[PDB]
């Protein structure tokens, strides 16, 4: 029903541009600015082939797949020689869009399953955590903040993605809380690799450089994962408030979008250098007293910590990239509260009598 | 009623204050009023030795105090009634103590009839001796450095190690490697 | 009442051979660790040989090795040192120790003077 | 030297055992109710709960 | 353009699961115009 | 002189006249009387605040205020009521092995490692607690203190020797000789009259505080013995040593009467006190946990699970109400 | 013939769009008028085998456009990227910022 309502308006919006600007500086052979019946088909060069991203508005045509058109050198439309019909090839829309989909919502279904167990499992992380008190140092206050980042992203994206990004009543009203909630999850998802980059400064601060027991302040720790993730998403939201603003800015074909991910790259990079010189060291301390079976185990039990999953890469790949990618709050927390010595062995022990 | 909070109030504070003097402090027991200490500084590290005096010679009970430790100093003597055996049987006891386990040993070293082996022991050439040294003191040396290793690789449990030498900075960087290796232990990553 | 009486040895020519007894009563003689020490005339004590609980383990003091053998009878809770081809040096008065705790791998306190479970000691002379 | 001590330790009275273990158990059963480890007090005049 | 790094995909994702799901469109197109020999 | 064998027919005479003595055992008496069953004490409290593992804890005799030492250096005062902390004294040294609250509340003793035991005033004028005074007669490291009175106390030391001071002219007024041992723990009988002491010579002896000869001796364990504790009725005492064995004496009968041990428990025990009642035995060892025995039937009552660190000492209150356990993971934990 | 119908299409699209002077330029009202236009010329063009767009579409819609719908002024590039240099400097500015932190975290 409203794809025919936005095809009358598409038509409408090719009438109102040629009325609008007849001005072409370059009106020499060429095809003139006209609509084939699906989309706008603006002046453009003769003897090539105007080809443009295919519209949204039916199912098996695909947003992604592109359209081609070819305007012939005669100053018109190329004439297909079995109807002397306009040659638009609209195939590619429909076939791309079908394959799509179907990997599409497995992986929206897969997110979901990842992000639910990361709940679960950092939520019984953080409870044994501020329950048994026994276990409190520094770094168990950092491995807390980071837990906590964790769940906030996870529960944020979950109802994020499930109300905001599956709701196109929600999205066609583009209510202000529909945009705050994305600015939230942007803001969240960088403390998350933020709270990364600390637990690696603290793993470097306190094995490479400064190893000394120096009870570091732990103040300005805090205002890096939770304070400065505020900075890039808010610079995101005036920003593309100002220059590209729409549809609740669920749209992400925008440049816009590296405000967010693009000090999250450099968090990634500068917890890789960390982890390199962690495992250095770690190597030089194994070298006097095992080097490939052992060294290997210390990068795969830091690499959910730091993050360096995303650096990890050097179609099932990208199937397991997003498995490991979405099931790191599940991984961070059988590996440092489930699997980690001290409370293994302080819950064996509780265990005989509660 | 309400006086005591602000009491504990102020004792936590003082306790505070206690806590970032106590963990910047590293704590060390040699063995060679009732216990000498020793307050030094090395790179701006504030170090505190003990030199246990006017103790009877049964250590099974008070060692256990001294667990806790950065490092046990063990300053043996051979250069009588054989004293270099009973340093070997003393490291071993300490070694195999399951409360010192966890405390690492830093060894200062500073004949034949006592261990015929030596008369049949070669210095190994990846030795590191020093110009000016007679053979027969580095191979004693080194076949000293063997027989305490002998005890001190034969664990087989206990987060302790074992840091031969043959000078605070050679007990500076011990503590150093100490810490840097439990701080490792403690993620698991050793 | 940990008694560790220990017997035999007397005065046998160098060279010679004998057999150092030690009955022990007063505590399972399978949970602890044993020792031979002994105490030269004129010198303070030393270390002479160990045994585990099971005997499994055996050390010496490089004096005597190859030349004394430890060995431990835990259905009669008795120790022996069967010692041959004795020398000038070997004449001294032969204690049978014990480690302080039971199940453990290190011993404390022996050698020490003025240690409880000690025994008497035998005077072996040569 | 020491053996006057153990002299000291001989000549000194002792009760047959199980008039002992009678009398350590008799002490037992008579201060048995007034013991909280033992007996729950009720958490209304407990002042650790 | 968009995105190229392993940390964009839940926003892609997104604007790609909202246009996918729409309840106007319809998958069925006509043949002559599909082919070359319509618009 | 070779009196070595008058002195074994002595001890042998000894042990024939302790056998004549010996109708039964303390089991086939209480073998009909019925068992406490299982007795479970949760964590009602834990203090913390110690920066080190606690070696000695102390009640007060009004069952609130409890001193606790560390090897922090730190002497803290806790209202175990309201969890405060009433006092936190600084020591001089800081290996403190053994901590000791006056009867009336108005000193802490303190000592260990320094051969010194340090009195400390706490109603003073001044609003800060002081040194008091400094008994130094040891030569070896203080393993217990105990008050008599606000005048008198009694320590012991590692060289094998206790002694009774007077802490207004601060000199040894009395030294009790006779253990070949370090000796490792002392306990005040209720009338204070006399006091037993536990050496590393796997001996307790029992010293008459008015004179300084030793009454009685005791054998029958078989490594060092850590804890010692008078039965409450003030006539039998109970020893706990490194052979992972409980042993309860009778200073009537001279002799043993109760063997506290399981073959799964292969542990040295730290320390040791009785309930109220004495039908309790609370003897905390090396697995990290305390057990509660069955005084009587010397079956285990119950087991208090929660510390994941050494227990080092343990303390009941004077009225019963609590206990309270420390541990080499530095936290109090007070259970009921 | 098709123009017939065609002439007669675009007498009922005048027809019902003379009383849209007051939203001549609102397609949200006026969409049906325009659906039924479209929905006309595909008929009229499907039943003679006739091309789209051809030039009797461009007539009707200048014909539509000079005369009804001359007055629209509405534009609304809320898809518009922002310019690469100011969209390269917001993008690195908080990157640039982020090694001062982590010096200071480091140090202090």
């Amino acid at each position: 029903g409203v794809t025919r309502n936005k095809i009358m308006t598409a038509q409408y919006e090719c009438y109102q541009k040629i009325m609008q600007d007849p001005i072409q500086q370059a009106e020499g052979v060429y095809c003139n600015r006209t609509w084939d019946g699906w989309l706008c088909w603006n002046d453009v060069a003769a003897g090539t082939e105007s080809m443009q991203l295919c519209p949204d508005y039916f199912q098996d045509f695909d947003p992604s797949e592109k359209v081609t058109k070819i305007c012939d050198q005669d100053g018109n439309w190329f004439r297909h020689p079995a109807s002397n019909r306009t040659w638009t090839n609209y195939t590619q829309c429909n076939v791309n869009t079908h394959e799509k989909v179907k990997t599409a919502l497995n992986l929206f279904y897969l997110t979901i399953i990842g992000h639910g167990l990361s709940i679960a499992s950092l939520l019984i992380s953080l409870g044994i955590f501020f329950y048994f008190k026994s276990l409190s140092c520094q770094r168990i206050t950092l491995h807390k903040n980071l837990f906590f980042s964790f769940v906030c992203n996870s529960v944020v994206t979950i109802i994020h993605l499930t109300a905001v990004a599956n709701n196109q009543a929600l999205v066609a009203t583009n209510p202000v809380s529909c945009k705050v909630s994305q600015f939230i999850h942007l803001y969240l998802m960088g403390c998350n690799y933020f709270w990364m980059l600390c637990e690696g400064i603290y793993l470097h601060t306190l094995i490479v450089v400064a190893v000394f027991a120096e009870k570091q302040h732990l103040m300005w720790y805090y205002f890096l994962g939770w304070g400065f993730p505020l900075i890039p998403a808010c610079i995101h939201a005036i920003a593309r408030s100002l220059y590209y603003n729409d549809n609740c800015w669920i749209s992400s074909d925008t440049h816009l979008l590296y405000i967010i991910h693009g000090p999250i790259c450099a968090a990634l990079l500068v917890n890789l250098f960390f982890l390199l010189n962690i495992v250095r060291v770690l190597i030089t301390k194994l070298k006097v007293t095992n080097l490939y079976m052992k060294a290997v185990r210390a990068t795969l039990i830091l690499v959910p910590l730091l993050g360096i999953e995303f650096v990890l890469i050097p179609e099932v790949y990208d199937y397991i990239m997003h498995i490991l990618m979405h099931f790191q709050g599940l991984l961070v927390s059988t590996i440092f509260c489930f699997f980690n010595g001290e409370v293994q062995a302080i819950l064996r022990r509780n265990w005989n009598q509660y | 009623e309400k006086a005591q909070r602000e009491a504990n109030k102020k004792i936590e504070k003082q306790l505070q204050k206690d806590k970032q003097v106590y963990r910047a402090t590293h704590r060390l027991l040699l063995l060679g009023s009732g216990i000498f200490e020793t307050k030094f500084q090395v790179d701006k590290v504030n170090f505190h030795m003990f030199d246990v005096g006017a103790q009877r010679d049964e250590r099974r009970k008070w060692i256990q105090c001294f667990n806790d430790v950065t490092a046990i100093i063990f300053v043996v003597a051979s250069s009588q009634t054989n004293r270099l055996q009973a340093a070997l049987k003393l490291f071993d006891s300490i070694w195999n103590n399951k409360w010192l386990r966890d405390t690492s040993v830093i060894l200062f070293l500073n004949i034949e009839d006592y261990f015929p082996e030596f008369a049949r022991y070669t210095t190994p050439e990846d030795a590191t001796p020093e110009p000016g040294e007679d053979p027969r003191v580095t191979r004693a040396k080194y076949f000293i450095r063997d027989e305490f290793l002998r005890i001190s690789t034969a664990s087989g449990d206990g987060r302790h190690y074992c840091y031969p030498h043959f000078n605070i900075r050679r007990v500076f960087n011990d503590c150093r490697d100490i810490i840097q290796r439990m701080h490792l232990r403690q993620y698991e990553l050793l | 009442q940990v008694q560790l009486q220990e017997s035999g040895g007397g005065l046998v020519q160098p060279g010679g051979s004998l057999r150092l007894s030690c009955a022990a009563s007063g505590f399972t003689f399978s949970n602890y660790k044993m020792n031979w020490v002994r105490q030269a005339p004129g010198k303070g004590l030393e270390w002479v040989s160990d045994i585990s609980q099971s005997g499994a383990s055996i050390s010496y003091t490089g004096s005597v090795k190859g030349r004394f053998t430890i060995s431990r009878d835990n259905a009669k809770n008795t120790l022996y040192l069967q010692m041959n081809s004795l020398k000038p040096e070997d004449t001294a008065v032969y204690y049978c120790a014990r480690c302080p705790a039971p199940f453990t791998r290190d011993c404390f306190d022996v050698t020490s003077t003025t240690y409880a479970y000690r025994g008497q000691g035998t005077q072996v002379t040569v | 030297k020491l053996v006057e001590q153990l002299k000291m330790e001989a000549n000194i009275d002792r009760i047959k055992v199980s008039k002992a273990a009678a009398d350590l158990m008799a002490y037992c059963e008579a201060h048995a109710k007034e013991d909280p480890l033992l007996t729950p007090v009720p958490a209304s005049e407990n002042p650790f709960r | 353009f968009g995105c190229r790094f392993g940390t964009c995909t839940v926003q892609k994702l997104a604007h790609q699961i909202y246009q996918f799901t729409d309840k106007d469109k319809d998958n069925v197109a006509p043949r002559s115009k599909i082919s070359p020999q319509g618009y | 002189d070779q009196l070595r064998q008058e002195a074994e027919q002595l001890k042998n005479q000894i042990r024939d006249a302790r056998k004549a003595c010996a109708d039964a055992t303390l089991s086939q008496i209480t073998n009909n009387i019925d068992p406490v069953g299982r007795i479970q004490m949760r964590t009602r409290r834990t203090l913390r605040g110690h920066l080190a593992k606690i070696y000695a804890m102390h009640w007060g005799t009004d069952s609130r205020l409890l001193v606790s030492a560390s090897q922090d250096g730190k002497l803290i005062i806790w209202d175990s009521y309201t969890t405060n902390k009433v006092h936190a004294i600084p020591l001089r040294s800081s290996w403190v092995m053994t901590c000791a609250y006056a009867p009336s509340g108005n000193y802490v003793a303190c000592g260990g490692l320094d051969n010194i035991c340090s009195i400390y005033n706490l109603k003073t004028r001044e609003g800060n607690v002081r040194v008091s005074r400094e008994l130094a007669g040891h030569t070896g490291y203080l393993s217990c203190c105990r008050f008599l009175d606000d005048n008198q106390i009694v320590t012991s030391s590692g060289d094998t020797t206790c002694a009774l001071w007077d802490i207004e002219t601060g000199q040894q007024t009395t030294t009790f000789t006779g253990h070949t041992g370090d000796v490792m723990s002392l306990s005040l009988a209720p009338d204070t009259r006399l006091f037993v002491s536990g050496a590393c010579d796997a001996s307790a002896k029992l010293w008459d505080v008015r004179e300084g000869m030793c009454r009685q001796t005791f054998t029958g364990h078989e490594s060092d013995i850590n804890a010692i504790c008078f039965f409450p009725n003030g006539n039998a005492f109970a020893t706990g040593s490194d052979d992972a064995t409980c042993r309860l004496f009778d200073l009537r009968a001279d002799q043993e009467l109760m063997t506290y041990s399981h073959d799964n428990i292969i542990c040295g025990i730290t320390s040791v006190s009785f309930s109220k009642s004495g039908r309790l035995l609370l003897a905390g060892y090396d697995d990290f946990n305390c057990n509660v025995w069955d005084a009587l039937k010397a079956d285990r009552a119950g087991v208090l699970a929660g510390h994941d660190n050494r227990v080092s000492c343990l303390g009941v209150t004077d009225d019963g109400m609590a206990v309270a356990t420390g541990s080499w993971d530095s936290f109090l934990k007070i259970w009921n | 013939n098709y123009e017939t119908a065609v002439q007669f299409c675009w007498n009922h699209y005048k027809d019902q769009m003379d009383p849209i002077e007051k939203d001549w330029c609102d397609w949200a009202m006026i969409s049906r008028p325009y659906s039924t236009l479209r929905d006309c010329l595909e008929h009229f063009a499907e039943l003679f085998d006739l091309g789209f767009p051809n030039p009797l579409a461009e007539r009707i819609i200048f014909e539509t456009h000079q005369i009804h719908f001359a007055n629209c002024s509405l534009v609304q590039p809320t898809f518009s990227d922002p310019p690469e240099d100011v969209l390269l400097a917001m993008i690195i500015a908080p990157i640039c910022l982020i090694p001062f932190l982590i010096t200071l975290v480091v140090w202090r």
